[PDB]
């Protein structure tokens, strides 16, 4: 019934893992800073209409435990009627929070919703929450648990992607991320992180290596999981391990916020809608290869909105691994000039819970800059899942 | 209600001395070994009840045995009959057993195990329930939990207590996963035993002396296990510990790497019970262990492995195929003809058994290089420390290499290992048959040549017999004893006793081209080669072999067996049946063999086959293999490939039983597992028929339908013989 | 707000107690898989490919409950790999929030059939295993004035004037109405007994109930770090807090899981499914986070305004019995009739499985509406941090 509109989409710079600038910053403080930035941009915003705050978090333990969304609502001084819920769908938790927010707005039972994610991987490392697929031997044996890196190398082997192929893409992402930064594309969306004294902590994506060369990537180096993967994929002889630290997504800290509401909610608050959520979709593929989820999810969201690949101006897939993106480009025949045009997680990083909301806002800005119409955002997920979202510039 | 009990006879004897130390002497009067039978459960229940009643006048307990073996497992006769509907009774039985041990464990007073002999499985579970374990360092004494080797798991507190004693990783790898048996010295080294004594007579006095000292030195901790104290810390940590939780997701993947994807549920269930048990208290962990135990016992794999590795293996060791009435004839001097890998391995396992071996070859240099196979084997044994220098020298000193036929003087047991040519074997036997003793056994290690034809080359054909070994002889445990038409029953018994003497398992096979092992293993190889000719991916064929449960994938095995050897084997079977006026049955795999011979890829001996070999090391499949056979053009289900190789051997085994090649299904099951590496979870190529499980159901009826299902899809060679049909 | 969301199934496990509970040996993943297999037994010809998501609530997603226990349930139960699987946490109302989100996803038109519910094995993963910033961070603990729910519940009884006999009288009625419901067989087709891998029974009843509870026994119980001073610093007009809540008038710590199948009219008609109830409206609100447990009252008013309904229009009221004074306050605020409130008992008797509670009391109302042949029911829960969630269903 109602239409879901994105009114704001901001994010923090992604601080690296080793000696990162955001290691001293608690993940709650990252979300509170983005909440205060939204107040700075709309001081006339009646926060009493904000009915929920949906944050994605993959490791909801320690600093990120106890419904960090509700903690952000209370700590930032938002009204106590603004809810607060933490969800987890692995790497697409940020985009799932946005999708759920848009779905709640479409249901007519929610007016204005904050959505996004947070992941301080330097403080709460991945896997800190435990899990049954990994720690329980009865189900680890059944679901054939395999790390995402092996599934990525398995994709490169099956699709015929060489070591130079995944590295050439890794070079492309580093260049396009530097071009986007030096072009000032990210000026409005990347909110610098400061301390309680206002002193600067971080104002750029620390994981970026814009001086990357093809020769440097070739000098990089790539417990029974290979045998487990080949037991299912029995026709492939041996897995060609091509992914290194230079062609895989980085481990970084960060957070992102997306203000989603109905037309009436935005008109009542004097907010200018920037883009419209056209459709979302959730699908999946084999959990051993894991990272083939985006292709059915992208295909599903395209048919749901009555659209084809030709009707999409920008494609944004999370660069978890270089082969996953090349496989996605090969399947749907995506033009080179439309795929991750501002760089990706290989250059800037992959804050698990917040990545879906980060690349979402990245396309909202790029749609307005190029004056384009549509953009499709998708991510590969652990366990073989896939989420895709189509936004239209308003 | 909640009792120590589940007509039967009393098994335990009660004895309380003046100090208040009760001695529970397990002595089952219905057999030579203490077994967890219904008589034991009632007898232990009576004793434990009396321990609780007389707790005020008891200061300690000693668990001893009156048998040569402390305690060896449970009533496998009962657990193999447990149907899925009987899972409730199986659960209650093990819960009662552990309820008795838990009361004995939490008695508030020390309990010591006086381990006189073998404490295996349920027997070791009794000692583990005690607070202190003293073992007598005697001959043949073993300790371990070999439940997994029967498709079961330690269900009497074995998994729970070993995990509490050593942690998840140590208990699984060292004791539980492979059911390793240990000598008393090694049992004390890994923590299974606390101290040792030289003789059995010192056990019970030392047990009461330890109780006397424990009460005096440790009054608070007496009769309290470490996991029942305050502040107990499991070694290696619990699954919630940050250290163990990092490596824990790699345990099931490593186990799947070892099992190669074979459908063996017992090790998986052990790792589940070990981990899930470490997350809760001791009593709850013990109840979890019971449910996994009832799961396996009612399962079909356990019934297959109990049938093969307990009943069938005992029926063989009990002389099931040994002729009746024949007595024992000692073997003084063994004469081996040929110093190849077979002859050298034969000479090693014979001298390792204490026999005097005369290893003859054509040249003294060849016979010396054959003995070097035993020297380089004793080198590794002395390096890793498996034998002493004293007996390693005596072992090699029993092997006398020679090139003179006169050195076979005094040999009463001849084993021939020369290459497979009929006129060659006739010449080799003719030049030693008069030098050896007049009652000497004349054995041949042929793998295809019929024994009746080779027997004509000697004058004492009644003492000619086929003694088929498997390489490497030092590790392969089966000996295929082939009985020619003229072979007497005394020669059969002497070779039977020789096989047990060298520590191997014999099977008796009537004379027939291919025998049983070589004939059945051919169908396994030929099915894979067929699939390759049909266009199936070579990697899928190899994966289907490993996931079926085979030790080596078939195409890899097809390179060790040499395709030129396979070619002349098929030519010989054709030429023999053709001369009889019939029409040979050609196999589709023959076309793939000849195609590889033409391409100059005849196997590993050539240096090129289905795999590419470099410096004698296998290095991936040959890339030109896919283009040669249009690999990828046929994509059947993996379970179809797995069933095509398993059913082929299973149906060929049923033919051998119908044709009288085998005389017992026990010889077929053990002969397939230990001879040609048939997967152990099947229980053997004969047990696989009655123990088949799939979408069509379970049992002989399901095997028949599935055989007909495979027959319609891949050829009538999968049609079940008439004997399997009702 | 286009597609209408319908409840086709709503099952749950029995609630095993905390001390020597029957479910302490059952992994929480196994509790969820058991309910999935029950849904398969009831609908064998259900094309599970239509199921697009599995939303589970879980307040302590750590240990056995981490790593997206919904996705683990999808993979372990052999469900289609395209069935998603997401875990959410909104404290006590996570179970109902999963149902609300599932219904909202169906209304958006981008999801056809969704499994929703929750799971909480508190005997294995106790409360607070996930840590939390509001508690374990001093800068936030000092700001939000962190106070446990029990003190806020005692504060409600002090402000509203509920005596120790008042909160214990409600506790007695909950134990009686729960025992009467079980004896009448009301929970027959909804409580799915837990079994092991061999089919042996583990638990088939809410073993936290004490149906022989008496007024005399409740009066003998004793009530349960300066949190009293913290609560009175904000409620400065209150002199001293009257601590009336014991283990007899509070919710129980239990293990359990629940599953609700929510779908569009086209999804159920295509699978030959019979809709049992329809989601009329949901709402999220909140109140002061120090008193914490006054959230249900604004959320209930908000969901009644959104559906165009009043208190008289609702036939059954089901509020989670976190604390007796919380229910008495909710009854006092909206003038709820006694005969409409928690008619089959509540968490005081049967227990409070955090992640699964919202989905359990929802399935209880779907069944009681059909039994009484009534029309509307309003389910609501108080939430930690001062939140509230309410939902209105209608029997179809
Ligand atoms: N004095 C002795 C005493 C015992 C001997 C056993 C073997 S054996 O290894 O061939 N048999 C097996 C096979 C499986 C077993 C399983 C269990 S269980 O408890 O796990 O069910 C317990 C057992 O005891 C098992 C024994 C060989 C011997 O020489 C022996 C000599
Ligand atoms: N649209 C609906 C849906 C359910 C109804 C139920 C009843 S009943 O509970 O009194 O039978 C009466 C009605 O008018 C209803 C109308």
């Amino acid at each position: 019934s109602e239409e879901a509109f994105i009114y704001e989409a901001i994010r923090t710079p992604r601080g690296k893992q080793k000696n990162g600038s955001l290691h001293e910053v608690k993940p709650l403080s990252l979300v509170v800073g983005l909440i205060d930035e939204l107040r700075k941009r709309h001081p006339d915003l009646d926060e009493n209409l904000i009915s929920d705050v949906i944050l994605g978090c993959v490791s909801p333990v320690g600093d990120q435990g106890g419904d960090i969304a509700r903690a952000a609502v209370l700590a930032s001084g938002m009204p106590v009627t603004s809810g607060g819920v933490q969800l987890n769908r692995f790497c697409a938790s940020g985009l799932e929070a946005v999708n759920t927010a848009a779905q709640k707005v479409r249901s007519g039972w929610d007016d204005l919703v904050l959505a996004g994610g947070v992941e301080s991987m330097s403080r709460v490392p991945m896997g800190s929450d435990g899990g049954a697929m990994g720690l329980d031997p009865a189900t680890n044996y059944d679901v054939m648990f395999v790390p995402q890196s092996i599934g990525a190398d398995l994709i490169a082997t099956i699709e015929g992607f060489s070591r130079e192929d995944v590295d050439a893409y890794a070079l492309r992402s580093q260049q396009k991320a530097a071009e986007a930064w030096s072009g000032g594309y990210f000026a409005k969306s990347v909110v610098p992180v400061r301390d309680q004294n206002g002193l600067l902590i971080l104002d750029h994506d620390e994981h970026m290596r814009p001086d990357t060369t093809k020769e440097g990537l070739a000098k990089l180096k790539p417990g029974g999981f290979d045998d487990v993967a080949l037991q299912k994929y029995h026709w492939v002889e041996k897995i060609n391990h091509v992914h290194t630290g230079g062609n895989s997504s980085g481990i970084v800290d960060g957070a992102a916020l997306v203000m989603i509401g109905s037309a009436a909610a935005g008109k009542l608050q004097g907010l200018t809608p920037r883009a419209r959520i056209v459709a979302t979709a959730t699908s999946g593929a084999d959990p051993v290869i894991m990272l083939t989820g985006p292709t059915p999810a992208t295909r599903k969201v395209l048919d749901r909105a009555g659209l084809t690949v030709d009707d999409i101006d920008l494609f944004e897939l999370n660069e978890a691994f270089a082969s996953v993106v090349l496989k996605f480009q090969k399947d749907l025949n995506i033009p080179d000039e439309k795929l991750n045009v501002n760089g990706g997680a290989i250059a800037m990083g992959h804050p698990l819970g917040a990545t879906g909301a980060m690349i979402l806002g990245t396309m909202v800005d790029e749609l307005e800059r190029r004056n384009a119409r549509r953009a499709l955002i998708t991510l590969c997920i652990g366990g073989g899942m896939g989420v895709a979202t189509i936004i239209e510039r308003v | 209600g909640s009792s120590h009990h589940h007509m039967p006879d009393n098994t335990i004897q009660w004895d309380k001395d003046a100090d208040g130390i009760v001695t529970l002497t397990m002595d089952d009067p219905s057999g030579s070994t203490n077994v967890m039978n219904e008589a034991y459960i009632e007898s232990m229940g009576k004793a434990v009840d009396r321990l609780v009643a007389e707790k005020d006048s008891i200061t300690g307990v000693v668990v001893a045995s009156a048998k040569k073996t402390f305690f060896a497992g449970g009533d496998v006769k009962t657990m193999i009959q447990a149907r899925p509907e009987d899972a409730g009774d199986v659960f209650n039985t093990v819960e009662t057993i552990k309820r008795q041990l838990r009361t004995l464990e939490t008695l508030g007073k020390p309990v010591v195990a006086a381990i006189n002999g073998a404490a295996l499985g349920g027997g070791l579970e009794i000692a583990l329930a005690c607070h202190h374990r003293i073992a007598a360092d005697v001959k043949g004494s073993q300790l371990g939990l070999p439940e997994v080797t029967l498709g079961l798991l330690p269900g009497g507190g074995g998994v729970t207590r070993t995990v509490r004693m050593f942690g998840i990783q140590n208990a699984f790898v060292s004791v539980l996963a492979q059911g390793t048996r240990f000598k008393p010295a090694k049992a004390k080294e890994i923590g299974l035993v606390d101290e040792l004594v030289a003789t059995v007579e010192e056990l019970v006095p030392a047990a009461k002396a330890w109780i006397k000292e424990e009460l005096k030195a440790n009054p608070d901790g007496a009769g309290v296990q470490p996991w029942d104290k305050k502040g107990y810390k499991m070694p290696g940590g619990t699954p919630s510990s940050p250290g163990l939780a990092a490596i824990l997701p790699s345990f099931p993947s490593n186990l799947r790497k070892q099992l190669k994807g074979a459908p063996m549920p017992a090790p998986r269930a052990i790792l589940a019970a070990a981990v899930e048990g470490a997350q809760v208290d001791f009593d709850t962990a013990s109840r979890i262990e019971s449910r996994y135990f009832a799961s396996l016992v009612t399962g079909q794999v356990a019934k297959n492995m109990m049938q093969a590795f307990f009943f069938d293996l005992q029926a063989i060791n009990a002389g099931g195929s040994r002729p009746e009435g024949i007595g024992k004839t000692p073997i003084k001097r063994i004469g081996v003809l040929g110093a190849g890998m077979m002859g050298a391995g034969i000479a090693y396992v014979s001298a390792k058994a204490g026999y005097e071996v005369v290893l003859k070859d054509v040249s003294l240099e060849a016979a010396a290089k054959g003995k070097g196979y035993s020297e380089k084997l004793e080198a590794k044994a002395l390096e890793r420390g498996r034998t002493t220098q004293e007996r390693s020298d005596a072992l090699l000193a029993r092997i006398t290499p020679t090139a003179d036929a006169a050195d076979f003087k005094g040999v009463d047991f001849v084993i021939e290992a020369v290459f497979e040519n009929q006129e060659l074997k006739h010449k080799v036997f003719g030049e030693i048959e008069d030098i050896v003793e007049p009652n000497a056994i004349l054995g041949s290690n042929t793998s295809t040549l019929p024994i009746t034809g080779l027997a004509t080359g000697v004058k004492r054909q009644e003492d000619f017999i086929g003694i088929h070994f498997f390489s490497p002889v030092d590790k392969m445990p089966l000996v295929e004893i082939i009985k020619g038409e003229k072979t007497s029953d005394e020669a059969l018994a002497r070779v039977f006793d020789y096989t047990l003497a060298i520590g191997k398992t014999p099977i008796v096979v009537n004379d027939s081209r291919g025998f049983f092992t070589s004939r059945v293993i051919g169908t396994f190889v030929n099915e894979a080669l067929a699939m390759l000719g049909e266009g199936v991916e070579p990697a899928s064929i190899e994966q289907a072999g490993s996931q079926a449960g085979y030790p080596a994938p078939p195409l890899q095995l097809s390179d060790e067996l040499n395709l030129e050897l396979m070619h002349k084997i098929a030519v010989a079977t054709r030429k023999g049946v053709e001369d009889a006026g019939g029409t040979y049955q050609p196999h589709p795999a023959e076309a793939v063999v000849e195609k590889m011979i033409e391409l100059g890829r005849s196997g590993r001996l050539k240096g090129a086959g289905f795999y590419e070999y470099a410096d004698g090391k296998r290095s991936g499949l040959w890339p030109g293999l896919r283009e040669t056979f249009k690999s990828g053009s046929s994509q059947p289900p993996l379970q179809d490939m797995i069933d095509r190789m398993l059913f082929a051997e299973a149906l060929e085994t049923q033919k051998c039983l119908d044709e009288g090649v085998l005389t017992s299904t026990a010889d077929a099951n053990i002969g397939s597992i230990m001879g040609i590496g048939f997967p152990p979870w099947t229980g053997g190529s004969a047990q696989f028929i009655v123990g088949y499980s799939g979408p069509a159901g379970t049992g002989k009826a399901a095997f028949v339908a599935r055989a007909r299902e495979l027959a319609a899809a891949y050829g009538d060679r999968f049609l079940p013989p008439e004997s399997l049909l009702s």
